[PDB]
RNA sequence: UAUACAAUUAUCAUAUUAAAUUGUUAAGUGUUGAUUUAACCAAUAAAAAUAUAAAUAAUUUUUAUUUGUUUUUAAACACCAUUAGGUA
RNA sequence: AUUAAAAAGGUAUUGUUGCCCACCAAUUUUUAUAAUAAAAAUAACGUGCAGUAAUUAAUAUAUUUAUAAAAAUAUAUUUUUUUUUUUU
């Protein structure tokens, strides 16, 4: 059928809808204006392994008994009998730290109760808002550095993954409510502070938040434009975070200035401390280097063996010279850039370019 | 003003000028000022993957 | 066509039209009653009614009936004649 | 919306003024957007904007050869697919197919 | 409640069926006692009145 | 009621700024008399806030 | 539009919102 | 007059004016700012 | 809170149908409606009013 | 409560009222939920005359009270289990029970913000009263306030 | 021809910190007929009720997202045409 | 022996015998030439009577309709004139 056409008939307010039709239902944009049709399967797979229900690390129950022995011993005497004195409450600081019963219930209180009760606050029985609840509170702790900590980048990172999840999941299901779009968008946004704060932060937690979650698609620098400008970098200068490193630990910081007095670059320094600070090459520089670093050999090789051949293309080159252009090498001649420093020539007399701008300046 | 630079009105000149004022430039935030609506809902029905290699 | 009960032709009388329920002891009326009044021995219906009717009136139920079932109005001249109302 | 509001500024009274249009003014702009829009209707006017072509520029459709109203003038030159593609759409666009979302008809429309 | 009780069917679509029993727990302002925070102004009058000719 | 527009307009900010500071004046469209149980699953079948559309 | 006025209509009226914009 | 220019209530401080005018044109060029890259007056 | 478990069910639902059986010794609980309803007899026809 | 259902049901002979919320009790610890309190009342006559399946209206019909606790993802399918039953006229669902209207208001809660444990412990018939209650209740429920009071403790201590 | 807006409050078109989205109810037959309308004409007439809490403030969404036009009448009212229908 | 005094709008400006609105000819002038280009000046002729709460109140958006002002419907609204139950 061949492209969209729009047609408008001026005295109505706007156009007709278009052509053979636009798909049925609109599609669901990310923040960036990147399409997702649904879940990826990993998010899918922590939405499934939400619903069904979450479990505490027994890590706590181990930190709970190496930290606090006594209390740790207590309980161990205890187990079964009802409790009348809340001997575990070091395992649980925070109200929201109990999530495996409904309303912050620690499992050990429930010894002395009935089943049913048992029954009545366990995880099949939370609403789904409970159970995003618990989802975020296990997360939370597992990169909270302590653990009244939210603010820290860890910690909303995660929670701001999670969030943003349920929404995408909910837009899947029920389409139009644009008031979710937009705070999904916005979601979305703090997302993408959070994890650019955590990159300078430490980086590793970074990495794997962004491979539970799945979520690197909100770090796509979100048009070439901006990028250019330096713009997408410019970011963590603002967020202060751009000397934050403590390069000591990784990247030995002697070859990595210039010498003042000298003028030498760092590339120098690094040459004469006999260092090389040269980031892993992909496939393009390797081969064109390899390339480059042979000429020698090869030209050796080719005006032992073949001497004709060379005394030919010399004699191309020699001639060459005296032809052309111009021979003499002054202002004129030796203009690195000849379109742009005239310009009034191009048109009219220059006919070999068309343009005054080939490079940045 | 004189009455030679941009549009025979006033406000033609004050019109232009916004496009040089000092806070109202380009930048990562406040972009393609001068054409706006040549590029709006240019990309809707563009559909474009985001970028993941990992995981 | 059908038509609501409150509608200006609600209740028609032709040889086509038919009227519509059970329409003696438990009715189509049945939970739909408004008011009910049950007639104290040897009172003239008159005043039962003229009583009906005043506190109908008085506490503009019978405006507000009168008004909403006759012709339709936009939500947006309902509201200014309630509003002016209220405010007077 | 792709049309305009309005025609010249019909906002136009003193500052303050307690209303975005005085009965006036709004009745006199009423006017020319009227003539306008009836100059749109009469002369069965036709506006498209295609896909993958610069979006401003919008062809004439209604000067097309085909559904040009006037005997005279020479209408307006377009290429031929895009010509054929653009007929087949003015013409398909006219009736109401069951199970489609019901748009209004006129008679300036075809 | 009284949707609720509607779709229940509790309660009628329309009309009061406690009406009579409800007068109590109402505030029935005699026309006999006056109380001075009145928007009648009918009840005002007749008590002027009143003790006016008394 | 129009000498208490200012009012009125306390309100319609209201009603915006739950929209996201948007649709100003706007309401929901009115539906039908059946509107809700004659139409098929996949399509609202209740009005909308109006920056929901 | 018509570019003169076919009325001739003088109000005398100075409401001073109209006039004073920047208080009112 | 909603198309048109916005006008001050009162005048503005004289003095404020020529407090603000510190930086401007005039005293730069006597500060010696701008570059001298071509002949000049003669 | 006694909660009825899968065991006990209908021994617990004809406990409760027999609630109002149409004749007993001692008075009738009402409803939660706060109603005095019909009292029917063993498989429910409607005696006494 | 989790949740409330009022259930009108067309009044039939016994063995299929028993049969019938055999079905819905099943239909419930299928789902993996429990019961609080299954309560029946009697055969009442309502405002409204209620149709069934064979569009024969009604003016006669049971009332049972059910009291439940789920998870509120299939709550879903035994509620459209229970709207689709042939037997029940009509259902009512109570999901504020939890959070009722009442508290949570500009620190209505004195000695703490919002504790959802009150109203959770608690059975639907004293979050929402019934038209009989009167004053009389003030009194037995302090009689079960102190007296519960005393034995908590005791009686759970024992164990 | 050149020769000094505002910045405390200014109504037509360049939005932006927001909690929504989802709910299967109601209504229907006795009989020989002038209803509605200022007035005409076609011709069964009854009806569609329930939700609060919660979502943290700002800093790079402006090519993204968003502002009462909507499948199904074999369901009506309503509206438009006039007895043929359209639309709802 | 039955009733009557007190609340009200003007595009005019000695004021309704007041003013204005579009089409319908000539001409004049600029151009971004859509049935019959557009826009601006304009003092004929002919149709009406659109507007000034103005003979079915007006204004804005929306869709339709058309000798000409404009008219029908859907929304919002007063730059339209007001009529007023603190549980009966
Ligand atoms: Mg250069
Ligand atoms: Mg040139
Ligand atoms: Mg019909
Ligand atoms: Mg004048
Ligand atoms: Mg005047
Ligand atoms: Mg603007
Ligand atoms: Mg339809
Ligand atoms: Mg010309
Ligand atoms: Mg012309
Ligand atoms: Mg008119
Ligand atoms: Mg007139
Ligand atoms: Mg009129
Ligand atoms: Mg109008
Ligand atoms: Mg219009
Ligand atoms: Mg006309
Ligand atoms: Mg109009």
């Amino acid at each position: 059928e061949h492209p969209a056409i729009w047609l408008w008939y001026p005295w109505r307010m706007n156009p007709e809808p278009p052509t053979p039709h636009m798909p049925q239902r609109r599609a669901l944009k990310n923040v960036h204006g990147a399409v997702f049709n649904d879940l990826t399967p990993v998010q899918k797979k922590r939405q499934e392994q939400m619903l069904y229900g979450v479990n505490i690390p027994e890590t706590r129950q181990m930190k709970f008994e190496e930290q606090h022995p006594l209390l740790a011993g207590a309980l161990r005497k205890l187990e079964g009998q009802p409790k009348g004195f809340p001997f575990w409450y070091r395992k649980y600081p925070t109200r929201r730290h109990a999530y495996e019963y409904r309303f912050s219930i620690p499992v050990e209180m429930l010894d002395g109760y009935n089943d049913d009760v048992k029954k009545a606050l366990s995880k099949g029985m939370m609403s789904i808002q409970e159970k995003q609840f618990a989802q975020e509170a296990m997360y939370m702790e597992r990169y909270a550095e302590h653990d009244f900590d939210t603010t820290s980048p860890a910690v909303l990172a995660v929670k701001r993954a999670l969030k943003c999840r349920v929404l995408r999941n909910h837009l899947l299901t029920n389409p139009h409510n644009n008031i979710i779009k937009t705070v999904l968008a916005n979601t979305e946004r703090k997302l993408n502070h959070a994890l650019r704060r955590l990159r300078k932060v430490d980086f590793k937690k970074y990495w794997e938040i962004i491979r539970d979650h799945d979520v690197q698609d909100i770090l796509q620098p979100p048009n070439l434009v901006t990028y250019r400008q330096g713009s997408y970098w410019k970011y963590d200068w603002n967020a202060g975070l751009a000397i934050s490193t403590n390069l000591a630990d990784v990247m030995d910081p002697r070859g990595l200035n210039g010498c003042v007095e000298t003028g030498r670059s760092r590339s120098e320094v690094a040459r004469d401390l006999g260092l090389s600070y040269t980031r892993p090459l992909h496939e393009n520089e390797k081969k064109q280097l390899s390339h480059q670093a042979v000429y020698y050999e090869r030209l050796a090789k080719f005006k032992m063996e073949q001497p004709e051949a060379a005394r030919a293309m010399e004699r191309e080159r020699f001639v060459r010279k005296f032809s052309g252009m111009f021979v003499k090498m002054d202002i004129r001649s030796g203009a690195p850039d000849f379109p742009s420093t005239y310009r009034r020539l191009l048109g009219t007399k220059v006919v070999r370019w068309a343009s005054k701008r080939h490079g940045p300046n | 003003i004189a009455h030679w630079y941009c549009g025979h009105k006033f406000r033609h000149r004050f019109m232009r000028d916004k496009r040089f004022h000092p806070s109202l430039q380009a930048s990562h935030d406040a972009r393609n000022r001068f054409s706006k609506r040549r590029h709006f809902k240019t990309n809707r029905w563009n559909y474009q993957q985001a970028y993941r290699d990992m995981p | 066509g059908g038509y609501m009960m409150y509608h200006r032709k609600a209740m028609g009388t032709m040889k086509y039209s038919k009227w519509k329920g059970a329409h003696g002891g438990i009715s189509h009326f049945y939970g739909r009653t408004p008011m009910v009044e049950e007639v104290r021995p040897n009172e003239p219906i008159t005043l039962v009614d003229r009583r009906i009717m005043h506190y109908v009136h008085h506490s503009r139920l019978r405006h507000f009936q009168l008004f909403r079932s006759y012709q339709e109005k936009s939500n947006s001249t309902e509201c200014k004649l309630r509003e002016g109302e209220m405010l007077r | 919306r792709w049309a305009a509001k309005f025609y010249g500024q019909v906002t136009f009274g003193p500052r303050n003024y307690p209303y975005p249009s005085s009965r006036w003014l709004a009745r006199r702009f009423q006017m020319k957007k009227h003539r306008i829009i009836k100059r749109f209707r009469f002369r069965r006017y036709k506006l498209a904007a295609v896909a993958n072509l610069p979006f401003a520029k919008m062809i004439r459709v209604g000067m097309l050869p085909e559904l040009k109203s006037s005997k005279t003038k020479r209408g307006d030159v377009v290429d031929p697919t895009l010509s054929g593609q653009l007929v087949s759409a003015v013409k398909n666009t006219g009736e109401k197919r069951k199970g489609q979302r019901t748009r209004p008809k006129s008679k300036y429309q075809v | 409640a009284k949707a609720q009780a509607i779709r229940i069917g509790l309660y009628p679509r329309f009309g009061n069926p406690f009406w009579f029993r409800s007068q109590k727990f109402r505030p029935k302002a005699y026309q006999e006692n006056y109380d001075p925070t009145t928007y009648s102004t009918k009840r005002t009058v007749e008590h002027f009145a009143y003790n006016w000719v008394q | 009621p129009h000498d208490w527009r200012h009012f009125y307009a306390q309100e319609k900010l209201v009603r915006e700024r739950q929209q996201n500071g948007h649709a100003y004046g706007r309401r929901p469209k009115q539906f039908s008399f059946g509107a809700r149980y004659v139409k098929t699953d996949g399509y609202g079948k209740r009005p909308r806030l109006p920056y929901n559309k | 539009l018509k570019t003169l006025d076919v009325r001739e209509y003088r109000p005398l009226a100075m409401p001073i919102e109209f006039r004073f914009y920047q208080r009112y | 007059h909603r198309s048109g220019k916005a006008r001050a209530f009162v005048f503005r401080d004289p003095s404020l004016r020529m407090m603000r005018a510190g930086s401007g044109y005039q005293q730069l060029r006597r500060m010696g700012m701008p570059m001298q890259v071509g002949m000049g007056w003669r | 809170i006694n909660y009825v478990p899968h065991a006990q069910l209908r021994e617990h639902i004809d406990k409760e149908l027999d609630k109002y059986v149409a004749g007993k010794n001692e008075p009738y609980p009402l409803n939660f409606v706060g109603q005095m309803p019909f009292l029917e007899d063993g498989d429910g026809n409607i005696v006494e009013v | 409560v989790f949740y409330s259902f009022v259930l009108v049901m067309k009044p039939r002979q016994r063995r299929f009222t028993s049969q019938a919320l055999r079905e819905i009790g099943v239909a419930v610890y299928s789902n993996g939920g429990l019961i609080r309190s299954i309560t029946n009342e009697g055969i009442m006559r309502p405002y409204s005359r209620f149709r069934d399946a064979d569009n024969t209206p009604l003016t006669y019909a049971r009332y049972i009270i059910l009291q439940l606790d789920m998870g509120e993802e299939e709550m879903g399918k035994v509620d459209k289990i229970i709207r689709e039953h042939q037997d029940v006229l009509m259902a009512l669902k109570l999901n504020n029970l939890e959070r009722p209207v009442g508290i949570r208001s500009g620190n209505k809660e004195l000695q703490a913000a919002y504790f959802p444990l009150d109203t959770f412990t608690r059975l639907e018939e004293e979050i929402n009263w019934s038209p009989q209650t009167s004053a009389d209740i003030y009194t037995q429920l302090e009689m079960n306030w102190k007296e519960f009071s005393r034995t908590r403790w005791s009686s759970f201590l024992r164990n």
